[PDB]
This record gives structure tokens, sequence and C-alpha cells, in this order.
């Protein structure tokens, strides 16, 4: 069966059709490493980064891209290339950068290559539509119906894809999955996620952005939970007693 | 000349000059990263500039070819403006470094300014089976054809299975030269009076 012919009669996407779309002590030895959720409110255009510390072992990168309002301030990839990611960046680290499907796909290529990093996946979150069986970037050649997750390293169980009902319109939230493959790849324990928001708050992270409406942020308490003997653990053993 | 059409050759030295412009050019190649490898330098080397004058390319990527195959994008005179993902599935549509791998990567670039093509009609997504290793999918070429449909396109490194009407196929395991189209037959004679490629 052809799935593309079969979307140009119908107008489901071939993904619809992908069907089933234990770890389980990992996991729960993440929860119990994670630390308290931590988070601050801040203009990230207008703040300087250097001021997050210490230097984090994974970075979640999700700005607001003007694509992102297709029926609805942006960030251009100017603005985000801008951004001096690797001051605030482990030696050894991972960066997590939602790239969308146009432009992204290359210049978040070169954010990667000016931070640092070298890419070694491509994560693919695959939008079905079972539920509404798309106006088009000029510059599109297809129906776009995904965006991907870069993930970059520098320095010394799970697929790279994830499957999920489009969102309804102006909800750019990312599928919450992107943080279980993070997890499940035990980097470490200082993690950020850079533009959440008040419902990206998780355990296990430290979140900053211009729309959270509370803070709890402090450098020094953050750095606390990293102090020996837990400065190396991957997040993903039991607590040192 | 509608009927499928091929050239063994090794696409490094064939001038491709003789083929004319197509619509559509795809693909695959054997990237350096089992089989008859090509260096990078080599593949900056293609002559793909001269295969359109407008229209698009198709052109698979895996591993660090991802950004090699969009630096060659690049360098040729595209802009990429799409990415195809093959989702593998066996035949009960479940998905088949860091993680494992359920797709396949084909970048979209475009030449020029093309007219006359359905843009829209498919969508960025390919679910299929797979078939024997490195076999791309069967559905490019139905979303090739409805993107632009009755154009002349070309298909570099291809294989024998890879063989389609409206295409012309380059590789260097395909069985002899078939060539129909009159336009082409003139300037391959004229080019290779001998039927042999060598430098
Ligand atoms: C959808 C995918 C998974 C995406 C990635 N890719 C990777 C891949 C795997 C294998 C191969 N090749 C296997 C093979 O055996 N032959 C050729 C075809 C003719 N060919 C040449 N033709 C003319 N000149 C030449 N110079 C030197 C060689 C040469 C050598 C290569 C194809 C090409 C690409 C697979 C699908």
């Amino acid at each position: 069966n052809d799935y593309c012919q079969h979307f140009v009669d119908t107008g489901h996407r071939p993904q619809n059709f992908i069907r089933d779309v234990l770890i389980r002590l990992k996991d729960e030895l993440i929860a119990k490493s994670n630390t308290p959720p931590m988070y601050l409110q801040a203009d990230i255009e207008a703040f300087d980064i250097r001021e997050l510390t210490p230097k984090f072992d994974v970075i979640l990168l999700e700005p607001p891209l003007e694509e992102y309002y297709r029926e609805t301030k942006c960030w251009t990839w100017d603005d985000i290339m801008k951004l001096e990611i690797d001051e605030i960046a482990a030696p050894r680290s991972f960066i997590f950068l939602w790239c969308g499907s146009g432009e992204g796909l290359d210049l978040g290529r070169v954010c990667l290559r000016k931070w640092g990093y070298r890419r070694c996946e491509d994560i693919c979150w695959i939008k079905t539509n079972k539920n509404n069986p798309k106006t088009l970037d000029p510059k599109a050649v297809f129906q776009r119906t995904k965006e991907h997750c870069l993930m970059g390293i520098k320095g010394t169980v799970d697929i790279d894809l994830i499957i999920t009902e489009e969102p309804e319109i102006g909800n750019i939230e990312k599928p919450v999955e992107i943080f279980h493959i993070i997890e499940h790849f035990c980097l470490g324990r200082r993690r950020l996620h850079l533009f959440g928001r008040d419902s990206t708050i998780r355990p296990g992270w430290l979140t900053v952005g211009p729309t959270l409406t509370n803070s709890n942020y402090n450098a020094e308490t953050y750095a606390s939970y990293f102090s020996a003997p837990n400065s190396y653990l991957t997040g993903c053993t039991e607590e040192i007693e | 000349l509608f009927p499928p059409q091929w050239i063994c050759c090794d696409i490094r030295y064939l001038d491709v000059s003789i083929l004319g412009k197509f619509a559509v050019v795809m693909a695959d190649p054997p990237w350096d990263i089992p089989y008859g490898t090509l260096t990078d330098d080599e593949m900056r080397r293609l002559n793909i500039p001269v295969l359109q004058d407008d229209g698009f390319l198709f052109l698979w990527v895996t591993g660090r070819a991802m950004e090699l195959g969009r630096e060659c994008l690049n360098l040729w005179g595209y802009e990429r403006v799409d990415e195809i993902i093959w989702v593998k599935t066996n035949q009960l549509q479940r998905i088949i470094h860091w993680l494992n791998h359920g797709k396949e990567h084909c970048l979209v670039g475009v030449k020029g300014n093309p007219q006359g093509f359905n843009q829209g009609l498919d969508c960025d997504v390919i679910v299929a089976e797979v078939r024997s290793t490195s076999h791309k999918p069967d559905e490019i070429y139905g979303m090739i054809e409805r993107l632009s449909p009755g154009t002349r396109k070309i298909e570099l490194f291809g294989r024998p299975h890879n063989v389609q009407p409206n295409w012309i196929t380059l590789g260097n395991q395909l069985d002899g030269i078939h060539l129909l189209d009159p336009d082409v037959v003139a300037r391959f004679k004229q080019r290779y009076p001998d039927g042999i490629i060598s430098k």
C-alpha cells in the first residue's frame, strides 16, 4: 500500500497509519536523582547568559520561531545565533535544539557548529492528523508535517522519532517525550531548558524563559545540588548515602 | 522518450552534458562514511550544475553526509527548501550511535525559478516497508511524478530496480547502455563514437 498516494487521495498523512505509536528501574532512578525543579523568569535577549551557573551538562533550547505562529516576540535565527551558548555549556555537554521544519534545519546546524557542537542525532517529531483529515511556506515543495530537534555533542533504548497528533492551532508545546529521550541518555544532572514555560517546569531541570510567572532560582542553592560527593552523577544511579 | 533509459558508467567520468536538462535530479550517493565509495572532494566535483536550469534536486543522506550533503547541495547551486523523511516499517506497519534510527533523510533543493510544478501535493513523510538493504522506497517516484508530471528526470547512482519511465538512470551496476531519446542518442554518439567512457 502506497500511503503517499493515499494522503493525496484522502488527506490522511502517511504517519496516521503507523501502529504502536523493563526500563522502569531507570526513570525511577532518574526520579530519585532529579534535583528539585528550578525556574527563573528572564528576558533572554536582555539577559546576560553567563549569570547562569554552573556549566550545564545538557541544554534544551526551544526558541519561539515565527513559523510556530502560522495563524497567530518571535525569535529569528539571527537572534538565536547570537546567543552565547558556549559560555554556559560544560566542556563535555549536550544540546537539544528545536529547529522547526524550514530554514532552521540549516541555520540550526550553523548554530551548533558556532557553539562548538557536532550533531550526532536528528530527532523527528512526526505529527499525525487523525483528528482532522496546510498553508505552505512559499519555498515549500511539500506539505510539512514534522519538526526536527537536533542533538549536538561537544567533547569526548529510544528511537530518533516522536509521533503524536498535531496540537491545536497556536499550541506551541513540544512533546514531553523529548524529556524522556534526554533523561534516558543519562548525560548528567545540570539540565537547562531555555525558553521553557510554566507548563514545562519539571524535576531535574532548570527552566529559564520570559513568560515564567514566578522564579525560585538561586545560583548558590542550585550549585549546592551538585557539590561533592555528587559532582559527576549521570542522573541514572542511586543517591550517595 | 517516455520508457526507461540507463547508462552503465562511472558518474565520476561520464560527460553528463550530453544528457541535456532535467526537471528533477535524484541522487543516493555512496558517501564515504561495502561497495564503491566516493570521496568528499569527488562528491564536491560532480558536475551536477550542468544537469538543470530550473528544477528540483532530491539528495539522500545519512550520518555525517547530513552536513556534507548540505554542503554539496549548496556548492552545486541549490537551496534546501524541504527535507523528506522515510519512516521504515515492517509489513505490519510497526517501526523497525546514541539512538536507533527509524528513518532516512532525503534533502530537497531548488535551482532557478521552476514553474508549473504541483507543490504541496504530498507531505514530507514517507511510511513504507523495507525491501533490500540500501534500497530507497518506491514511493519517492510517485511523489516526484505528482510534483512534476511528464518531465525529464535523471537518477544518479541508481541500480537496476531503480529504472523508471521518464527517468534516465546512471550507475555502474547497470546493464550496458539503453537510450531511446533521439537528442541524447545523437549527443552520445558524437561524444563517444566507440561506446567507451574513460578519463
Ligand atoms: C534510502 C537510503 C537508506 C539512503 C542512503 N543510501 C545510502 C546508500 C547505500 C548503497 C549505495 N550503493 C550501493 C551499490 O552497490 N551501488 C550504488 C549504485 C551505483 N554506484 C556507482 N554508479 C556510478 N559511478 C560510481 N562510482 C563509484 C560508485 C559508482 C555505486 C553505488 C548504490 C548508495 C547509497 C541508501 C538508501
